[PDB]
């Protein structure tokens, strides 16, 4: 059995790709089996689907992710091997989760200074173009009444100066990408050193 | 965890939470450390993040993230190289290597038990290529003194025998 | 083209 050819991937959204293929051998009761996979997370196997048409709509994919695609034909006992793989990367989606591991520490010899360290959101869903750090002495203040500090997206540390000594401060980070802003982290309370 | 800095010092840090190992004009290495047992000040790595900052003509920005039980052989976007052969991921196994040829940098990530182990090889001129503000980099000047594990009396008795 | 004394860094569990 001859394997399907001309395998193509058309990106339709952040979670949809349409796979199309040509069949050189061709009504009959044959069927196509489409397989796909990505390299995120570690050790994922192939997902599959059957299509009686020269196309298949792959949905539920992860945003901003490069997927592998190949199809095979089965006609009773007769079954082909897998086609030459086609690749497709889903579009970006707005960040759907907060920056992680938000940690705040006092800077050595600089008590009015703190260092905020964090990790990218699990669901960045695209290339992170920035973070916004919010800080306040009041955890209950309306967000527009918090200090707003935009920061680059390729650094996971930032130093905040001019804080008041012996004061509890609340910190929350938010990721940003081409599609917009994602959710904010739960506030982390840090109390500046006294003196 | 235990730290071996570019400046050759060895130290043992508490450094709970997210901490920069490298924060320079080319690369970002961020780790998350957890207490090995709730009581303890002995902490180990459960997350590694590497940002290969965009390099015009070579690679686009690439992000690698490993976490205990998940050490992929690809970047967060399921990609295995740069936007040509300048940046590449290689699996060896539980054991990953990033080859940043464009910056002479190599990152080795291995899962040892329930925690992560990291090693970076980087040229001196690039490893010291950062702004005065980027002064917290555990690979460069270690962890702040307050974060260092001091036994003293015990280590002193150990060396004295 | 793109191709660039080395320094070493390590972090290993307590
Ligand atoms: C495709 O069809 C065959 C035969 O009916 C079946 O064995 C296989 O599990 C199907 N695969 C999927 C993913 O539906």
């Amino acid at each position: 059995m001859m394997p399907p050819v001309g395998v193509q991937a058309s990106i339709l959204s952040h979670d949809t790709i349409r796979i199309t293929w040509a069949d050189n051998s061709l009504t009959d009761s044959r069927y196509y089996t489409v397989r796909w996979k990505t390299n995120i997370p570690a050790n994922t196997k192939y997902k599959n689907a059957n299509a009686t048409t020269l196309s298949y709509l792959v949905t539920g994919l992860k945003p901003n992710t490069l997927y592998e695609f190949s199809v095979m034909v089965t006609k009773g006992r007769r079954s082909s091997t897998w086609s030459m793989t086609a690749h497709g990367a889903t579009f970006e989606l707005v960040p759907t989760s907060p920056p992680k591991d938000v940690t705040v520490v006092s800077k050595e010899g600089k008590p009015r200074t703190i260092i905020v360290n964090w990790q990218p959101p699990s669901e960045a869903n695209g290339k992170i173009t920035g973070y916004i750090i919010y800080y306040s002495t009041d955890v209950n203040a309306e967000i527009h009444d918090w200090v707003i500090e935009p920061v680059v997206g390729n650094r996971l540390t930032h130093q905040i100066q001019e804080l008041t000594l012996d004061t509890p401060y609340y910190f929350k980070i938010q990721a940003r990408n081409s599609k917009g802003m994602g959710p904010m982290s739960e506030a982390v309370q840090f109390r500046t050193p006294g003196t | 965890p235990h730290l071996r800095t570019f400046k050759d010092n060895f130290q043992t840090c508490k450094v709970e939470g997210a901490w920069p190992l490298i924060d320079n004009n080319y690369l970002s290495v961020q780790v998350t450390n957890v207490p090995v047992v709730p009581g303890s000040s002995a902490t180990a790595t459960n997350k590694i993040t590497i940002i290969f900052k965009a390099h015009h003509g070579c690679t686009d920005q690439k992000v690698y993230q490993a976490v205990t039980d998940d050490l992929p052989a690809a970047f967060v976007d399921g990609t295995t190289s740069g936007g040509a052969k300048s940046l590449r991921i290689v699996e060896r196994e539980h054991y990953v290597e990033m080859h940043a040829r464009y910056i002479g940098t190599t990152v080795f990530v291995r899962q040892v038990g329930r925690y992560l182990t990291l090693a970076i090889r980087m040229p001196e001129d690039l490893a010291m290529s950062y702004e005065e503000s980027q002064d917290l980099q555990l690979c460069v000047n270690g962890c702040p003194l307050s974060e260092r594990i001091d036994d003293g009396q015990g280590q002193v008795s150990a060396i004295l025998g | 083209p793109c191709n660039y004394s080395y320094l070493f860094c390590g972090l290993f569990g307590d």
